[PDB]
C-alpha cells in the first residue's frame, strides 16, 4: 500500500493492427529450428534473444536478465496475404455483395446511401430521426437521385446538429443498450439486402456466384451459358468451380472499400470515429504474423523430461511452408507440375496459419488425439484464460483444513489451528502505537505464535526472519522506528509482517459457494492442539456443511480496506435473515434443541447451587457477555420447604444479563412445534410466553432459538439488533452443553418398541391389507363382486393393461392410494398411543417432535411400516413376464407384489421387499447426481446479466451503464432482509418502549422532512377509498403514489400505499400509555429504517435466490411442466414454443356445468381418427381399391364427439379424399423414378356423379346416409402400377384429417374449481378464438402461461405479469417462498427490450460491455462483433473491471471518499 | 384510423407513410373484439405531455434510450397511438406495494 | 483484494500515447544515463531525422 | 369400446396417505405428506406436507 499508483485505466478500445506492426518490431524470425547444439538459441528462431531474456542470457533489447525483461514480441513474415479466420465470414459477405466489374455493392447509389446515412444518426443516440429519415421521399434519372441524396444527407447534418446543440448528445456519440439494438438490426438487414442480389444497379454486368468450403478455400463457380449472353448485350456498348487465389480477392476488396468508404465508416463504427481513419480490406487478411513473447512461449516439462511448447509446434510449421514456398519461388527464375505444388503450397501456407489461431479450423492428419491448441482455444472453455485465469483466480494467504465442531467459541469465531497461525501472516505498518507489539512480534520470530515472519524496509526491500536467531531478532526489533537516509522514502515506515492474532478477521467458505451467506467473515480465535479449522453450530446451516469430512477454505484479507468489510459487510452478525425469502437461517441446530426441551420443561427444578452453575457457565463477565459487571439473580419459585429455581426461570436470568439495563424486557406470544396433548389434561406448553423478558409459559424449541421465523431469537434480532441476537445464541450454546453434560441425552432399543396391546394394533390393520391389491385390480379392469385372483377372464385384462404404458400408469394410482390409506390407518393409531416410552422418556419421538431430527414419518417407518416403495412416481417396475420378482406368480394382485412393505425397520424386512427397497434407495442416488448439474447452470447464467445491477441513490434500480430497470426496487424499495416485523404490528405495540430507543426519533427530527409526505398521502388515501368500486382502467390518475412523489429516506411518511393500508386496518381495528398517534409515528420511521440501501447489488441476490432454491426440486413427477425444465423455458431459452401450453378461461356464474362440458366438447379437435372403427381396403387387380370404413354407431359419436353425421359427409368428401390422392400420387412419383346397400336415389347418385368429376380416380362413391356407418368408395389406379401399401397410407391420412379443430387448440377440459373458480384449462394458446366464445368465458380474465403468446396479443407488461406468475407457480409448488422483489427485478430485466429477452447467449447480444460477453461464452465470436465495430468498452460492468483490474463499482465501490485537508 | 375487415393489400400499405403531418393506423376489427385494456393483467397505460416527460428525465438524470423500452407495434402502443419518443406511465398494483408507478418509452 | 491484489497483482509501464502495455522498453541507456523508460511504436528511429 | 378402466374420473381417486401433523394456517390435523430423496447417501428424506381442507403447501427438510 506504500507504492501507489497514479494514472489508471479506464476505457479499452479494440482495433486491428495494421501492416506497420514491422515499426514495433525489428526483430523478424526465419529459422524455424529453435536452438542448435551447445544448447544455445539460433539467432532469427523462434527463441531469439531479442525477444525477451532466456536460457540465463541477457535481453538483446532491454539488455536486461530474466527476471526484470518484459519480454517483447517478434513477428513472422507470411510471403502470401492469408486471411485472418476470426474475419473470414466477415470478408466471405463482402466478397459475395461487390460487383467485380464496376467495383461498387449490387445495391443501388441510394440504397446504399440510406443504411450509410441511418447508421450515422445511430452513431449518435437519436433513434427517431432515422425512422424519420424514410420519411424523406417525394422514368427515373440520375439527377433526381443526386437530389434525393443530398436531400436525406442535408437532414442529417440538421438533426445530429440539432441534438448536439441540445443536451441530447455529445461529441463523442451517445450509445445505449436500445441504440445497441437498433444498429444490430439495420446491419444485420444490410447484410439481407446485399447478400440476396442478382445484377448491378449502376451498370448490369453482374459477376458469377461463389462458393467456399471449410475456411480454406473460395471457389468461383461457373457463370452458366444464359448469363453471359446477358452479359455480353452491355459490354460490348471460366470452367466449373475455378480456383480464387488469396491475394486476388485483396485486389476485388481493396478497390471496392475505396469506392464504399462512405457506407463503410459508419458500418465499422458506433461512437463517432473522430480520428478519421480509413476501413482498408487489408484489416481483414494477415500480412505480418506476430510472436509473442519468450516468457509466453516457454518449454514445458513433466518429470524430468522438458518438452517444446504447443506455441512453437504450430509457428514453426507456418514458418518452414514459408520457408518451402520460398524453396520453390526460385523455380520460376530460371523456370506445369510445379504449379501443382506451389498452389498446394497456398492451401497449406493457409492451413497453417488457420491452424496457428484455431485448431477446429483445420484438417490435420490422423486422430492425434485433438490436436494441438490453437490461440483461439486458450480463451473458449470453462478452462482456457478468460474464465479460468481472469474471473477465476488462485490465491495467495488461504488455507483450507477439514472442519470440526465447537460450541466453546462464539458464532462469529473461527477456531484456527496453531499450524496456519504461524503461516499466515498480514503486512502491519510500524508506528507509534504498535511499537510495543511489533518489537514483541519480531522478538518471538516466526515459530513462537504471537509473532512474525518477516520486516520490509522504507525502500521495499525485505528482511527474512526465519533463519535468524534471537539476537539477530532482538537486534532488528529495535530499528522499526529508525528513520532511514534517503529522503524519497521519508514518508514511508516499516511493515512487520505478523502473524495472525485473535483480532484479524478472515473470509470463510464453503466451496459449492450456492449464495452470498456461503462466505461470510469471522473472526480469528487461535487454538491450540489441532490441525482442523474448527467452526460453530449457528454457522452450519448457513454454509450448508456437516462434520463428516468437509473442507472449508480461509482466505485472510491484507489490509486495512478489506478488514472493514469482513466486519462489517460479509460478518456473520448481519448475515442472520437470508434475502431469499427473508427467513432466518442461524440457530442451534440438533441437541441444543433437544435440551431446551427438557431444561424448559415444567419438571426441571434446580437448587441454587446448580442455578448459579448454570448461569456462570454460559454467561462470564469477564469475557464481556454481561451488560451489568455483577451477575443478577432471580428469587426462587418455591421457598418454604426448600428454594428451587424453575428452568424457564434460568431462559430468564440468561435474558437479564445479556440484555442492555436501559431498555426493557422482551414482550412476545408464539407457537411451539410440540402440541398441547403430549404434556397431559389442560396443558398450555405450546404457548410461548414471554412477559418483560421473563419466560412465563412454555417450551422451547426449534421453533423458537432454531433457525424459524418469529422465535425468541429471531424477536431479539428485531428489537435489540444483530450484536444481542448473535451473542443469545452464544449463550444458549453453553447454556445447553452444560446442561447436557450434567444431563444427558441418549436413545436406545426401548425407544423404537411398541407395547404388546399397541402391536395387536398394526397386526389387525395390516390384516386386513390381504385384499387390497385384488379389490384395485378389479376396479381398473371393471370386473366386480370379488372376482378370484385366479379368474381367466381377470388375467387377461392385465396382461392388457400390462403392454399400455396409460393403464399401467392407471393400475399405480388406484393401488398405492387405497394402501396409503392403511399406512395412514396403522400410524395413525399406533405412534402416540402404542408405544411403549411416553413422549418425555422417549427420546425417540421427541427428536421428531421438536424438530431436532427427522420427522414423523422417520418415527412410523421405525415403528410401524414402510408403506408403498414408489418408483419413479408410479409403482415398482415389472417384467416382460408379468412378474415384479420371480418369487412371486405372474399377473400377482397381491399388495406386497407390487411393492408395499408391510415391514418395519425395527423388526424387519423379507427378501423380498428388501429389493424393492433397493429399488427405492437407488433413485434417490442417481437424482442426486443429475440434480446439481442441472440448476448449476441455470444460477450462472442468471449472474451475467443480473450482475452489474444495483440500488442507485435515487433508488431506482439500474444497469451497470445506467439503462434503467425498475424505479423502485419491488415498488416500496424495502430491504428483504428488514421487512420481517415491519407487518407485525401486535408485535410492535407490545414492545413499543423497547423499540423506541432503537428507531431513536429525538436525534433525528432536524435532518428530514416531516409533514409534506403525511400530508400528500392522506390526500391520495382519502381519494383512493373513493374509487375502490371501480376497475383498474377506469382509475381515475389524478394521485400518484406518494413513493413516485417523495424520497423514502428523505420524508417521514413516505410510505407504500399496500403498507399504509395495512397500518390503518390496525389501527381501526384495535383500541388499545401508548396513543395513535405516536404509534403512527414509529411504524412510519420504522418503514424508512428498513430501507434499500444504495449500492446493494439486488441483481446478483435476485440471481442467487432463484437459483439456489432450484437445487431442491430436481424430482420426478408427484399436466404441467414441473419444477426445473418448466424454469429453464421461462428464464433460459425464452421459449416461445413451450412443451405444454395453456390457457385457463373463466366461465361465467350463469353457465351450468352440463353446459360447462358442452361447450368443452365444442372446442377440442377431433380428427377423422376418432371416429373409425375400421378401415377395410380391398385390393383386386386395371387396379382396384374398394376403401370401406366401419365408424361406431351415430349415437356414440354424436355423443363423445358433438359429430352429426351430416359433418362425416362435408369432411369426407371435400378433405380426405384431396389429402388422400395427394399421398397416393406423391408415392408413384418417387416408385417410377355385414350387409350391401345398392339403389341409390338422386341425391346419392347426384352426390356421387359429382364427385367423382371433382377427383382424380375415385370413380365409385358411397356414404351411410341411413344410419352413419360407413363410408365406401374405389380408387382405380391405372393398369400398370405394382403394389401400394394402402393400409399405410390411409392410416397416416385418417390420423391427420380434422373434422372440427379451432386453430392451436388441442383439447378443453374442466377440472375441480380451486377454490371456487370455475374454470376451464385448454391444452393449447389461441386468445383470438376464445374471445368469440364470449357467451361461455369471461374473455377479461383469461390466463395462459405461454408468455411469448401474452407478450403477442396482449402486450409487454401482461407479459411481465405472466412471468412473475410463472416462476412463482414454480416454487408454489414446492413450498418454497420467494420474494416477489426478485422475481419483479427477473421480470423486469426479461421486458427490458419491450420484447421477451432470455439469459442466454442471444438475450445478452443486445448489450454494452464487451468483456461482459467475452467472458461468458463463445469469446472470440463476441470478439469479432466488437472489433469490426471499433467497440469502445467504458469499464463499467463488474465483469470488465475484473479483467482490467479496476475497482467494482457496486457496493463499496459506488462513491469516492475525499479528504479534507485544513490548510490553503 | 382505417378499420379493414380481412386484409390490406400489401401494395396498399405503401401509401401509410405517405403523408408527413398526419399519420394513418390499420386495424382488423377481429382484433377490436375485446378492449385489451380491460384484462386484470394489463396495467393502466397514459402517455405523458412532454412538459412532465422533461421533468422525468431531470429527476432520474436519463437519456431518452436508457428508459425501459416498448415495442411500436405493442398492442398497447397501438391502441393509445404512441410515436416514437413518448413516454407512457404504466400504473401497476405490484404484489408487495400495491400502486406503482413505472415509465417505459417507445422506440 | 483477492482477484487482484493477492493473486498477480503487477504494476506495468503504459505509454499514454498509443495505450499500450506490451510495447513499451526500459531503455538501454548511453553509459553517462539512466535507463528510462520509452514505447516502441511511438518511438522513431534516429535516422529520421528529416528536414 | 376397450373393456378396462382406461381413465380416471374426477374424483375417483383420493389420496391414502394421511399423518396427524397441525396445519398451521387453519388447524387441520390430517395432512397427505409426500416423501422424496434429494440428496446423496450422506442425507435422509424430505417430507413435503400438503394439507387436506385448505390445500397449503408446506416442507419439512429434516
Ligand atoms: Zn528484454
Ligand atoms: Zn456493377
Ligand atoms: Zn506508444
Ligand atoms: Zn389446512
Amino acid at each position: 500500500i506504500s507504492k501507489p499508483v497514479g494514472s489508471e485505466i479506464t476505457s479499452v478500445d479494440f482495433g486491428i493492427l495494421t501492416a506497420k506492426i514491422r515499426n514495433l518490431s525489428a526483430k523478424q524470425i526465419t529459422n524455424p529450428t529453435v536452438l542448435d547444439n551447445l544448447g544455445h538459441p539460433v539467432s532469427g528462431g523462434l527463441y531469439d534473444l531479442a525477444l525477451g531474456a532466456f536460457l540465463r542470457n541477457l535481453c538483446s533489447t532491454c539488455g536486461l536478465d530474466e527476471k526484470f525483461c518484459p519480454g517483447h514480441q517478434g513477428h513472422i513474415e507470411l510471403p502470401v496475404p492469408c486471411y485472418n479466420p476470426l474475419f473470414f465470414n466477415q470478408l466471405y459477405i463482402y466478397l459475395r455483395a461487390s460487383c467485380l466489374f464496376c467495383h461498387h455493392f449490387r445495391l443501388k447509389s441510394v440504397e446504399v446511401h440510406r443504411y450509410a446515412c441511418k447508421l450515422r444518426l445511430l452513431q449518435y443516440g437519436l433513434i427517431d430521426e432515422s425512422y424519420k429519415l424514410d420519411e424523406i421521399t417525394l422514368d427515373i434519372s440520375s439527377t433526381l437521385l443526386n437530389e434525393l441524396k443530398s436531400k436525406r444527407s442535408e437532414y442529417v447534418d440538421m438533426a445530429i446538429a440539432k441534438a448536439l446543440s441540445d443536451g441530447r448528445t455529445t461529441e463523442r456519440g451517445s450509445f445505449t443498450a436500445t441504440v445497441n439494438d437498433e444498429r444490430k438490426k439495420l446491419v444485420h438487414e444490410f447484410h439481407k439486402k446485399l447478400l440476396s442480389r442478382g445484377k448491378c444497379d449502376n451498370c448490369g454486368m453482374f459477376s458469377p456466384k461463389f462458393r467456399k468450403d471449410g475456411f480454406t478455400k473460395i471457389f468461383e463457380t461457373a457463370l452458366n451459358e444464359k448469363q453471359i449472353t446477358n452479359n455480353r448485350v452491355k459490354g460490348f456498348i471460366k470452367t466449373g468451380s475455378t480456383y480464387i487465389l488469396s491475394t486476388e480477392v485483396k485486389n476485388i476488396l481493396d478497390t471496392v472499400f475505396r469506392k464504399e468508404q462512405c457506407v463503410l465508416q459508419y458500418v465499422f463504427h458506433s461512437r463517432p470515429n473522430l480520428s478519421r481513419k480509413l476501413v482498408k480490406a487489408d484489416s481483414f487478411f494477415m500480412d505480418v504474423l506476430v510472436v509473442p513473447p519468450t516468457r509466453f512461449r516457454l518449454p514445458s516439462k513433466l518429470g524430468e523430461e522438458v518438452h517444446e511448447n504447443s506455441q512453437n509446434q504450430l509457428l514453426s510449421k507456418v514458418l518452414t511452408t514459408s520457408l518451402l514456398i520460398r524453396d520453390l519461388n526460385d523455380d520460376l527464375s530460371k523456370l506445369r507440375v510445379i504449379f501443382s505444388r506451389l498452389m498446394n503450397a497456398f492451401v497449406t501456407i493457409q492451413n497453417d496459419v488457420n491452424a496457428f489461431i484455431d485448431s477446429t479450423k483445420a484438417q490435420g492428419r490422423t486422430s492425434g488425439k485433438v490436436p494441438i491448441p490453437g490461440v483461439k482455444q486458450a480463451l473458449e472453455k470453462k478452462e482456457g484464460l478468460f474464465r479460468k485465469h481472469m474471473m477465476g483466480k488462485r490465491v495467495n494467504y488461504a488455507a483450507r483444513s477439514v472442519i470440526s465442531p465447537d460450541p466453546n467459541i462464539e458464532t462469529n469465531e473461527i477456531g484456527v489451528p496453531p499450524v496456519f497461525a504461524v503461516k499466515l501472516t498480514y503486512p502491519e505498518p510500524v508506528t507509534a502505537y504498535n511499537i510495543a507489539e511489533l518489537r514483541q512480534a519480531v522478538i518471538n520470530g516466526p515459530d513462537k505464535w504471537p509473532g512474525a515472519t518477516q520486516i520490509q524496509n522504507e525502500d521495499g526491500s525485505l528482511v527474512s526472519l526465519i533463519g535468524m536467531s534471537v539476537e539477530q531478532r532482538k537486534a532488528l526489533a529495535n530499528q522499526l522506528l529508525t528513520p532511514s537516509s534517503n529522503v524519497s522514502t521519508h514518508t514511508l515506515n516499516k511493515k512487520v509482517y505478523r502473524h495472525i492474532k485473535n483480532r484479524d478477521v478472515v473470509l470463510m467458505n464453503r466451496q459449492p459457494t450456492l449464495h452470498k451467506a456461503s462466505m461470510m467473515g469471522h473472526k480469528v480465535r487461535v487454538l491450540p492442539n489441532e490441525k482442523t479449522l474448527r467452526l460453530h453450530y449457528a454457522n452450519t446451516g448457513a454454509y450448508n456443511a456437516d462434520f463428516d469430512g468437509d473442507e472449508m477454505n480461509m482466505h485472510f484479507p491484507q489490509n486495512e480496506n478489506a478488514r472493514a468489510e469482513a466486519l462489517n459487510l460479509a460478518n456473520t452478525d448481519s448475515q442472520y435473515l437470508t434475502p431469499t425469502s427473508g427467513s432466518p437461517v442461524r440457530g442451534l441446530i440438533q441437541d441444543h434443541i433437544s435440551a431446551g426441551v427438557w431444561l424448559t420443561s415444567k419438571d426441571s427444578f434446580f437448587t441454587r447451587e446448580q442455578y448459579q452453575q448454570y448461569i456462570y457457565g454460559c454467561i462470564r463477565p469477564e469475557d464481556g457477555h454481561t451488560t451489568r459487571s455483577k451477575i443478577v439473580t432471580l428469587p426462587p419459585t418455591i421457598f418454604k420447604p426448600y428454594p428451587l429455581w424453575t428452568g424457564k426461570q434460568i431462559i430468564t436470568t440468561v435474558l437479564l444479563n445479556v440484555t442492555p439495563p436501559d431498555m426493557p424486557g422482551i414482550n412476545l406470544i408464539s407457537k411451539n412445534k410440540i402440541k398441547n396433548e403430549y404434556w397431559g389434561k389442560g396443558s398450555l406448553e405450546n404457548e410461548v410466553l414471554f412477559k418483560d423478558g421473563a419466560l412465563l409459559c412454555g417450551i422451547l424449541d426449534k421453533s423458537q432459538y432454531g433457525a424459524s421465523k418469529y422465535g425468541i431469537v429471531h424477536s431479539l434480532h428485531e428489537v435489540y439488533g444483530p450484536e444481542v441476537a448473535a451473542k443469545v445464541l452464544s449463550v444458549l450454546g453453553r447454556l445447553f452443553t452444560n446442561y447436557i453434560t450434567a444431563t444427558a441425552f441418549t436413545c436406545g432399543m426401548d425407544d423404537l418398541r411398541l407395547t404388546a396391546e399397541g402391536n395387536k394394533w398394526r397386526t389387525d390393520i395390516l390384516k386386513t391389507s390381504v385384499d387390497t391389491g385384488r379389490e384395485a385390480a378389479a376396479e381398473v379392469t371393471n370386473l366386480d363382486k370379488d372376482t378370484p385372483a385366479d379368474d381367466p377372464e381377470l388375467l387377461k385384462r392385465l396382461q392388457e393393461i400390462l403392454r399400455d404404458n396409460n393403464k399401467s400408469g392407471i393400475l399405480d394410482a388406484v393401488t398405492s392410494s387405497k394402501v396409503n390409506a392403511i399406512t395412514s390407518q396403522v400410524v395413525s393409531k399406533c405412534v402416540p398411543d402404542g408405544t411403549m416410552k411416553k413422549f418425555p422418556c422417549n427420546s425417540m419421538q421427541a427428536m421428531a417432535l421438536s424438530g431436532a431430527k427427522g420427522s414423523n414419518v422417520n418415527v412410523s417407518q421405525i415403528m410401524c411400516l414402510l408403506g408403498q416403495q414408489a418408483l419413479e412416481g408410479r409403482r415398482v417396475p415389472v417384467m416382460v413376464s408379468g412378474k415384479t420378482l420371480p418369487s412371486f406368480k405372474p399377473y400377482e394382485t397381491d399388495a406386497m407384489a407390487g411393492g408395499y412393505v408391510k415391514g418395519r425397520f425395527y423388526s424387519g424386512i423379507k427378501p423380498q421387499e428388501y429389493y424393492f427397497h433397493c429399488m427405492a434407495g437407488r433413485e434417490g442416488l442417481i437424482d442426486t447426481a443429475v440434480k446439481t448439474s442441472r440448476s448449476g447452470y441455470l444460477q450462472r447464467c442468471l449472474t451475467k446479466q443480473l450482475e452489474g445491477v444495483h440500488v442507485s441513490y435515487d433508488n431506482s434500480i439500474r444497469d451497470a451503464d445506467g439503462t434503467l430497470v425498475q424505479f423502485m426496487y419491488g415498488g416500496d424499495a424495502i430491504d428483504i432482509t428488514k421487512e420481517s416485523h415491519m407487518t407485525q404490528f401486535e408485535f410492535c405495540l407490545d414492545n413499543y418502549y423497547a423499540l423506541l430507543k432503537k428507531y431513536n426519533p429525538s436525534a433525528l427530527i432536524e435532518h428530514l422532512d416531516v409533514e409534506s409526505a403525511l400530508k400528500y398521502s392522506k390526500k391520495t388515501l382519502k381519494y383512493r377509498k373513493k374509487h375502490s368500486k371501480e376497475p383498474h382502467y377506469k382509475q381515475s390518475v389524478k394521485y400518484d403514489p406518494v413513493l413516485a412523489k417523495y424520497n423514502p429516506a428523505k420524508y417521514l411518511g413516505s410510505v407504500s400505499e399496500n403498507f399504509q393500508d395495512k397500518l390503518e386496518s390496525f389501527l381501526d381495528k384495535n383500541s388499545k400509555g401508548v396513543n395513535e398517534k405516536k404509534f403512527r409515528a414509529l411504524m412510519q420511521l420504522k418503514y424508512m429504517r428498513s430501507l434499500i440501501n444504495p449500492g446493494e447489488a439486488v441483481g446478483i441476490i435476485a440471481s442467487q435466490s432463484v437459483g439456489e432454491p432450484s437445487t431442491q426440486m430436481t424430482l420426478n413427477t408427484f399436466n404441467v411442466t414441473l419444477g426445473i425444465p418448466r424454469l429453464r423455458e421461462i428464464v433460459m431459452t425464452a421459449s416461445a414454443a413451450i412443451k405444454t401450453p395453456q390457457m385457463t378461461l373463466p366461465i361465467w356464474n350463469d353457465v351450468s356445468d352440463e353446459q360447462a362440458d358442452t361447450f368443452c366438447k365444442s372446442i377440442s379437435k377431433v380428427l377423422l381418427s376418432e371416429v373409425i372403427d375400421k378401415v377395410i381396403v380391398t385390393e383386386t387387380t386395371a387396379r382396384s381399391y374398394v376403401i370401406h370404413m366401419r365408424f361406431f354407431d351415430n349415437n356414440e359419436y354424436s355423443e363423445e364427439y358433438d359429430v352429426s353425421k351430416e359433418e362425416l359427409q362435408n369432411v369426407i368428401s371435400n378433405q380426405f379424399i384431396h389429402l388422400l390422392e395427394a399421398a397416393i400420387v406423391k408415392e408413384i412419383k418417387k416408385q417410377k423414378r355385414v350387409e350391401a346397400n345398392n339403389n341409390m336415389n338422386k341425391v346419392q347418385r347426384d352426390r356421387q356423379s359429382a364427385i367423382i368429376s371433382h377427383h382424380r380416380f375415385i370413380t365409385k362413391y358411397n356414404f351411410d346416409d341411413e344410419s352413419g356407418k360407413w363410408c365406401e368408395f374405389k380408387l382405380e389406379l391405372a393398369a400398370d402400377t405394382e403394389k401400394l401399401l394402402m393400409v399405410n397410407i390411409v392410416e397416416e391420412i385418417c390420423r391427420k384429417s380434422i373434422i372440427r379443430q379451432i386453430p392451436h387448440i388441442d383439447r378443453c377440459v374442466h377440472p375441480e374449481p380451486e377454490n371456487g373458480k370455475r374454470v376451464l384449462v385448454t391444452e393449447g394458446v389461441n386468445f383470438q378464438a376464445m374471445w368469440d366464445q364470449e357467451a361461455f368465458i369471461d374473455v377479461d380474465g383469461i390466463t395462459s402461461n405461454d408468455v411469448a403468446a401474452v407478450l403477442k396479443t396482449y402486450g409487454v407488461e401482461a407479459a411481465r405479469n405472466t412471468i412473475v406468475n410463472e416462476i412463482n407457480n414454480v416454487f408454489s409448488r414446492y413450498a418454497i417462498s420467494v420474494s416477489f422483489r426478485h422475481l419483479d427485478l427477473i421480470a423486469d430485466m426479461m421486458t427490458r427490450q419491450g420484447t421477451y429477452l432470455a439469459f442466454n447467449r442471444q438475450g445478452m447480444e443486445t448489450s454494452t460491455s464487451s468483456f461482459m460477453k467475452m467472458s461468458y461464452e463463445t469469446t472470440c465470436q463476441f470478439l469479432t462483433k466488437a472489433v469490426l465495430d471499433n467497440e469502445r468498452e467504458q469499464l463499467d460492468s463488474p465483469s470488465a473491471r475484473i479483467v482490467v483490474g479496476k475497482l467494482n463499482n457496486v457496493g463499496t465501490g459506488s462513491f469516492d471518499v475525499l479528504a479534507k485537508v485544513p490548510n490553503a | 384510423i382505417f378499420v379493414y375487415q380481412n386484409n390490406i393489400t400489401p401494395s396498399a400499405m405503401k401509401l401509410v407513410p405517405s403523408i408527413p403531418p398526419a399519420t394513418i393506423e390499420t386495424f382488423n376489427e377481429a382484433a377490436l373484439v375485446v378492449n385489451i385494456t380491460h384484462h386484470e393483467l394489463v396495467p393502466k397505460h397514459i402517455r405523458l405531455s412532454s412538459d412532465e416527460k422533461r421533468e422525468l428525465l431531470k429527476r432520474y438524470r436519463l437519456k431518452e434510450s436508457q428508459l425501459p423500452r416498448i415495442q411500436r407495434a405493442d398492442p398497447v402502443a397501438l391502441y393509445l397511438g404512441l410515436k416514437r419518443g413518448e413516454v407512457v406511465k404504466i400504473i401497476r398494483k405490484s404484489e408487495t406495494s400495491g400502486r406503482y408507478a413505472s415509465y417505459r418509452i417507445c422506440m | 483484494d483477492r482477484l487482484l491484489n493477492s493473486s498477480d497483482y503487477t504494476q506495468a509501464s503504459v505509454c499514454r500515447e498509443c495505450g499500450s502495455i506490451l510495447t513499451t522498453q526500459q531503455s538501454v541507456p548511453r553509459i553517462g544515463s539512466i535507463s528510462t523508460v520509452c514505447c516502441r511504436r511511438c518511438s522513431m528511429r534516429f535516422e529520421d531525422a528529416k528536414k | 369400446k376397450s373393456v378396462v378402466k382406461t381413465s380416471l374420473k374426477k374424483n375417483e381417486l383420493k389420496d391414502g396417505a394421511t399423518i396427524k401433523e397441525k396445519c398451521p394456517q387453519c388447524g387441520n390435523e390430517e395432512m397427505n405428506y409426500h416423501t422424496l430423496q434429494l440428496r446423496s447417501a450422506d442425507e435422509g428424506a424430505t417430507v413435503f406436507y400438503t394439507c387436506t381442507s385448505c390445500g397449503y403447501k408446506f416442507r419439512t427438510n429434516n
